């Protein structure tokens, strides 16, 4: 009930100094899915408090990590000290089709790798020579970003006068990003430059060129990274329902796509939180609208589906029905063979900011319950969605520490838990089923009618292992 | 579509025929390729002595670097202490990877904090971040000490740790006694191995600068151990054993190999072992202080000599068979006690193993890199071998330490085609191995794009990875072996030995075409 | 044709233009072969569930087995006793064999004699031999005891080993006290296995039996261990030290550890180590003995309960978790010793990567063989781990033992698909794997013929082998492995994930066609 | 001296009982290049004495291991208990090519694996159903050989029946083979017995059959089981000799080729000890002559070559000396690189019929010394061979012990041994040199000039290895 959650939360808050205590308290809620409004429950995407071992990352990672380094056909600077580029390195499971080295270049680390040198006098020379190594030992490039790190801004340089110089006597785009650690409070700003960055120096390109053959059909995939080929499953629906997928934003993603993408005459925004800014750009500009949609689950899929194909004629919405009919059996099958195997297991998610919330349908149509849910970077529009989706009463976590999350976990006794990679090995030493959310636990794709079948499969396979039933020795009893 | 009794993950779910056909549609369609011949053509290109001419002539640009950030060593090294907790001064976006990158390759939990540094930051400086952080982390997480590390950020505005440190004591945000050593850990030096350096003398002089009026060498009748950056378990626990073994009086200063494996028990351990802080005021008194990596230890060492007036012996890192008995003798002889049968007879069967081995090693030619000690190590235990290391990388080196190997190499016949490099990364090192192609590459899982590579030209030009250094992140639990004394020796050997008699047999395989030669008996 | 600077052998030296002309021509010319399409038809038709069904109806060709004469399990056997030569009364065919088996898989000496009966045997007996066998062996070899076992010739004569040894003794070939235990070890009876058994129960008898009278269960405070043919260095060395962790008296009996495994240092140790006489002759009084492998040591067993009085505990091979477990649990109640922590927090490290592994191991199918004991041990840590068990085969297996495995399948989930053959041979397995197609097999070098095969078929088809078990020829030194204990536990989950890891980067090395899942992160 | 020799020998044989030290005199001696009979220094080919480790094998090794086995297209049945032929498994290497398991069966192990049922009742209706079984599962097997092990004559089986009968109902070639183990002391009985099987089962086919086309320069190599590919190496210098080898006994071999063998001009005899019974009988029935070759190092390459070449016109021995001549160059420079590294050093062998005195001019040609040779089972026309070639008061073992070998190698302290496996981990504990030669170490081919520059490669790389100069601990001196 909510007052057996209310002094839970004040239980873990006992821990805290004065001054931290009060911090804490406002980031920590039961939920009330009556609420309208969040930001009478819960406070997000404000400053993590000092040494609590928050799980958050910085501005890069949204830049670099997420927005960014998934466009296959560009080349992704690191601007910086050697280390932020080799934490990042193929370390996210934005899959593509690609000849490494040649034609794609995502899962490699490009550096300018700061000496004092650099650091003393500035990197904007370096920053030069280094885009034109790049053109001598990378031709076929279509394209470069500059993802500033920490230092960046600290010296001074001028990297949007180095890529502007560069991108005119190399013939090509150039994009300089500001997307330094220190900037923001987490991920999600750096989301925000990240967009910025997209509109101001490539969007643009094909404003006076209507070249491209047209339909009415045409749509864009954004904020969908592809992780384990999320986007690819989520896309053959699309197309299968009569659409025309123009562009994928940026799992598998290219540039000239990214370029084609205002051509198109509806915008799917699977991640609201990383990309709702170039799509809101992209309606006041071009006139695109944009819906928020959902590929977890069959439930979710198929609502989503139609909500679709309802924003065109009565041909997709036929299309739409023989395509829910095609899988019909297929996700039958997944649940006969794996909900009597998960039923009535609970569950507690700790995600970034959207899956926290877009997981839940999928779980609830294997008979489990989502009990607790929280977001690392997440803002209050974010948990305005979580509202209605968690149950009454079930537990609320903005920014949640290392502390808080394994207090929690002890009195609530999920059987399973969905977070990431530094909160796995905690979990699991304690005997609770883990899987990450982030990394699907290197499997996939969970979105669609196909990742729903590896979904249940996976969370099964863990759940009920074998091994959690060895963890106590037989003697020590 | 999905068959329920078989269910296909991304591979090969991808390879059915409707989505190869989606993918067609999506490239020609809209992702404006260049054609399947030019890349060829470019592929082929970057294949050639001209590409590598280029390659080698660069100057700024990095490609898929072979090292990491000081801070990174910072945090390994302050996890070899007593219910210590890592806390680096900066941005908490640096921690996030840290603590990823550790837990991929130890499959463990990896404790660590920020001050969670911001723009205001950059004006103000973070005074205000460091006091409340060692006030919040001491509280949430009770250590028992804190080790203070830097990001890039704070060194670039110029924090002075010290006085910050000094500060939150005397505005009570942290008891007075409670001990946090520290170190000035900039990422744009050196490399990660930089890093434990400046925490470990960090944490050492912390102990025993001010107190060094009672101390007198050899009280205590030990031998204190430095191991540095060392990511294998097995590593930490080989030394050990051998001086059990010995029966030496040792102290093993950082040693994390208990917290980086806790059991799955039904209890999570934030911390567990570890070198006690009597242990490190107590060092001093040591017979003397034994560095198992040198080319990192520079800074530890200045100090030992320096301010505890040890004679550090001049040792390489004991991998090998050489290195090891010399590591072996100079402890006998600091320590009195005689090496025992029980360790002579460990060396009889190493040198037994390698008269075993000898034909399928001999003359096989290598691609290796990593930290400079461990190459070097790697290096010269190739050469007992009678193998031929081609291309040596060391990233992180420099021409003190390259000197070194080279005079290695000179001192061997197998080392007349060997070349080292420094300064240089992977991608330097794939044009090494397709231009001068070797029949190995030892390395790290960063070292699997260059073997695709490789392959992409041919199944006859493919050079293998064999996995050995940090990190691996597509294997399980090779962070569990030994690559020094005689027992990391035998591990190695049998994993080149294996690794050349496993592709044999790959390429012997094809039926009435080189079958002939797929010998039950080899 | 060869280049001096490099040489090519066997292969790839005959894939050149001038030799593939010549053998086309011997081909055509002389050999009268097949055609290719002929061949490739009969190919495609042995990999059919036809031919599968014709296969498993064979009533008395036997092809590519997986079984020895018992000799070789004697010779072994005896080899684990203190300064004592293995011989064999028969034809000196046989011990050049038994000798070069075991060269082939521990690349160590193996000692072993002959008394070299030829056809004057048949007809006047093998007496004459015995009596300057024993002799000559004792005078050359400066043996302290000398095991008698039979080769098939011997047997089918009906040579009396008891009566030949007392003439020897009576006619002063030998002294009387000189100690020369011996066992009837016919080939045509049972395997390797039955060989070790009755070897042992002959050395047992031989020590004990007349001198019973002042013995007493419980005077030693030992247990003794029968560990039964063990071909993994690492299995009698884990039990040993986890005995002595676990603070318990135990006599390892035969215990060859020391004598497979001699340093290179300048001496050949024709003997070295051993079970001692004095530790058979005080076997008698242990508080009970614990055999490890209980399938194949029946006669044993009937001789310990039924002559010595223990009370033998109904235990399973110590391998994987629980019957490790079960194993230490029963050792703590026979010896008062609690289970330590050490051993405990070992455990606790398997646990650690059973659930670190689980998402790669679960459901992956396997077929395996070897010894029964093995296997089934084999089989219930794929249990454990989530593994599916599809083709279980013992060629020297019972219906007694297998209801013991079906029992086992039949009490996990994992066991549904899983099947076990007794009596048959990898080429009955190799139509299993054609048919019902596993993920991988486990087993001997023998298996690398299959793995040939089914690659024959394609890519997709092939099922690779992971090399556990005896005898292993193809690769060195995995003699030095355990399979026993957590130990053992861990060496094999690291084995069987990172085969499924390997093998799965292989797949995905495809450029712009499978590397989309060549993922870093595993 | 021959005196320092000849006391070494007597300190040695101090070690046995009466009775077998006036055995072993017998079978140890110095050499004597000036004798002209060898049963004057040294017997052989005598029964071996009981318990002292010989390194002999049997009858069935002869049989089965050596002649018939390697035949690719028949199949060879072990008939008996299931040890000897699982020990004999691919433990040879006789290669060939085939399709393995369907035309070729090499590798494979077939076998009746006795119980006590068939010792008792024998195994005559066994073997037949066998025979049975394989027709049905082996359909392109072109002959099946029956080796006999120990049992089967002394259970009084009668298999030569069994093989007639079965031979006529199947339409193959049925060989009974009478090579039970307990028959003669060594492999050396084993051949012979291999040979008059052959003879007198499969030799004969083709008496009245004369349709197969012949030439003034068809040839058999006899006696060359192609360890390592030997055979190869070996028919190519012939056939670009100008000749045309017909068959190849039998490595490498087949039924067809075996039959064919009585049409050739010439038998060409690598192995004497254990083909010569078969090559004098084609002399007597066929008329065919036959010579001892030797393609051991250039000097015997060449001398071979030459010999071969003039028993036929001047085109052969025009063709000769092309051969010798664009092989020179090669030959040359391996003896450049190698033989400084070799020069001087000091050998010990020990093989089983041949090798002990066919080696020598290979060690000779790189600059090395055979001071010490022995046979395992070779007869006295063996080291009638031998005399010549070895050096002056040399050390000559038939039989050698373990103990005798052991001794023997500490007083000469040879720089390199190359004998057989059991032999190899002995002294390489002692930190002495081992070469494998019989499995050539998996290594190979030795024969021919592109044997040569592998002998000599691997001579090289294990008598200067590294690893020997580290067997004694540095503090243990
Ligand atoms: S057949 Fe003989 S023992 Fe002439 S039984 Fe033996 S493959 Fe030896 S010295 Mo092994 S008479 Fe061949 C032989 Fe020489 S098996 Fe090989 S190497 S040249
Ligand atoms: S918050 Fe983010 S990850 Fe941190 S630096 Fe800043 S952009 Fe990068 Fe980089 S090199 Fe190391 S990890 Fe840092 S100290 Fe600098
Ligand atoms: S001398 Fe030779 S190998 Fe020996 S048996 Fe005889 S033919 Fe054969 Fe065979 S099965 Fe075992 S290994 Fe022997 S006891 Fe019988
Ligand atoms: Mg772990
Ligand atoms: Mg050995």
């Amino acid at each position: 009930s909510r007052d057996e959650v209310e002094s839970l939360i004040q239980e873990v808050l006992e821990v805290y100094p004065e001054k931290a205590k009060k911090n804490r308290e406002k980031h920590l809620s039961p939920n009330d899915p009556e609420l309208e409004q969040s930001k009478k429950c819960i406070t997000s995407n404000k400053k993590s408090l000092p040494g609590v071992m928050t799980i958050r990352g910085c501005a890069y990672a949204g830049s670099k990590g997420v927005v960014w380094g998934p466009i296959k056909d560009m080349i992704h600077i690191s601007h910086g000290p050697v280390g932020c580029g080799q934490y990042s390195r193929a370390g996210r499971r934005n899959y593509y089709i690609g000849t490494t080295g040649v034609n794609a270049f995502v899962t490699m680390n490009f550096t300018s790798d700061f000496q004092e040198k650099d650091i003393v006098f500035g990197g904007d020379k370096k920053l030069a020579k280094l885009i034109d190594e790049i053109e001598t030992l990378f031709p076929l490039n279509k394209g470069i970003s500059v993802q500033s790190e920490c230092p960046i801004g600290l010296i001074g340089d001028d990297i949007e006068a180095v890529s502007k110089q560069k991108g005119k006597e190399h013939g090509k785009t150039i994009v300089p990003v500001r997307c330094e650690g220190f900037r923001g409070v987490s991920q999600s700003l750096g989301h925000h430059i990240a967009n910025d960055a997209v509109r101001d120096w490539v969007l643009s390109a094909r404003d006076d060129d209507d070249s491209f053959e047209t339909t009415d059909y045409d749509v864009a995939i954004i904020g969908d990274y592809n992780i384990g080929g999320d986007a690819w499953s989520s896309r053959i629906l699309l197309e299968e329902m009569g659409l025309r997928v123009v562009a994928q934003w940026s799992g598998d993603g290219t540039i000239s796509e990214m370029e084609l993408t205002p051509k198109v005459k509806l915008n799917l925004v699977h991640c609201y939180r990383s990309m709702n800014y170039i799509s809101r750009h992209m309606e006041e500009k071009y006139g695109i609208p944009w819906m928020e949609y959902n590929f977890f689950g069959p439930t979710k899929t198929i609502e989503s589906l139609r909500k679709i194909a309802a924003q065109f004629d009565e041909s997709i919405q036929k299309k739409c029905e023989e395509v829910i009919a095609k899988y019909q059996p297929e996700w039958e099958a997944v649940v006969a063979k794996y909900r009597p195997r998960l039923e009535g297991k609970r569950v507690m998610l700790y995600v970034g900011g959207l899956r926290p919330r877009h997981v839940i349908g999928a779980y609830e149509d294997l008979g489990m319950e989502v009990v607790g849910t929280g977001y690392e970077f997440g803002h209050n529009d974010d948990y305005d969605r979580t509202l209605k989706e968690m149950g009454d009463s079930t537990l609320l976590y903005d920014d949640v520490t290392g502390y808080e999350f394994e207090e929690f976990v002890k009195k609530v006794k999920p059987d399973l838990i969905g977070s990431g990679i530094k909160e796995k090995y905690i979990f699991q030493k304690m005997g609770i089923p883990f899987r990450q959310m982030h990394s699907w636990d290197y499997s996939g794709p969970y979105h669609g009618f196909d990742g729903f079948a590896i979904f249940a499969r996976d969370m099964d396979m863990t759940l009920n292992n074998p091994c959690w039933k060895k963890l106590q020795a037989p003697w020590k009893k | 579509s999905q068959q329920v009794d078989k269910i296909k993950a991304s591979y090969p779910l991808f390879l059915d025929q409707d989505y190869k056909d989606m993918l067609a549609k999506k490239r020609d369609g809209f992702e404006e390729k260049y054609p399947q011949d030019k890349i060829d053509e470019v592929f082929q290109w970057t294949t050639t002595k001209e590409y590598q001419e280029l390659n080698f002539q660069r100057e700024a640009l990095t490609v898929n670097p072979a090292k990491a950030c000081q801070p990174l060593g910072a945090v390994l090294c302050a996890l070899g202490f007593e219910k210590t907790m890592p806390y680096v001064h900066g941005s908490q976006g640096c921690v996030a990877y840290f603590r990823s990158y550790f837990n991929r390759h130890f499959r463990e939990p990896v404790s660590c904090v920020s001050d969670s540094m911001t723009e205001d930051a950059a004006v103000f400086g973070g005074q205000q971040n460091m006091k409340d952080g060692l006030q919040n982390c001491k509280a949430t997480y009770k250590p028992d000490m804190i080790a203070v590390s830097t990001t890039c950020m704070a060194e670039v505005i110029g924090d002075d740790l010290n006085a910050f440190i000094n500060n939150s004591k005397k505005e009570g945000f942290i008891p007075d006694e409670f001990p946090v050593p520290f170190a000035h850990t900039p990422s744009f030096v050196g490399s990660h191995v930089t890093g434990w350096d400046n925490m470990f003398e960090g944490i050492a002089r912390y102990f025993t600068l001010k107190s060094m009026d009672d101390k007198v060498v050899g009280s205590n009748k030990k031998i204190n151990i430095v191991p540095g950056f060392e990511t294998y378990l097995g590593n930490f626990r080989v030394i050990k054993r051998m001086l059990s073994e010995m029966g030496v009086g040792y102290s093993l200063l950082s040693d994390p190999e208990e917290v980086l494996d806790t059991p799955a028990d039904g209890q999570f351990r934030m911390y567990a072992g570890g070198t006690t802080q009597e242990e490190m005021k107590d060092a001093p008194n040591a017979l003397n202080t034994v560095l198992l990596q040198p080319w990192h230890l520079e800074k530890t060492k200045k100090f030992v000599e320096g301010t505890w007036k040890h004679e550090v012996p001049k040792l390489n890192i004991p991998m090998g068979l050489d290195w090891t008995d010399e590591f072996l003798m100079k402890v006998s002889e600091i320590s009195g006690q005689p090496i025992p049968a029980s360790l002579t007879k460990e060396r009889g069967r190493l040198v037994d193993m390698m008269t075993d081995s000898h034909t399928w090693l001999h003359g096989k030619r290598f691609a290796l890199w990593g930290d400079p000690d461990f190459v070097m190590g790697l290096v010269k235990f190739l050469l007992e071998l009678g193998c031929e290391p081609v291309h040596i990388l060391c990233h992180n080196g420099n021409k003190r330490w390259k000197k070194a190997v080279d005079a290695i190499l000179a001192a061997s016949p197998y080392g007349k085609n060997a070349t080292v490099y420094i300064g240089k990364d992977l991608w330097h090192l794939r044009s090494l191995v397709f231009t001068d192609k070797p029949d190995f590459m030892i390395g790290n899982s960063y070292g699997k794009f260059i073997q695709r590579d490789t392959l992409h030209k041919g199944k006859e030009f493919e050079v293998p990875l064999i996995r050995i250094g940090f990190p691996i992140f597509d294997r399980h639990h090779l962070h569990r072996s030994t690559t020094l004394g005689y027992e990391g020796a035998m591990q190695i050997l049998t994993t080149l030995v294996n690794s050349i008699l496993e592709r044999l047999d790959e390429e012997t395989r094809g039926m009435q075409a080189t079958d002939y030669n797929h010998d039950l008996v080899r």
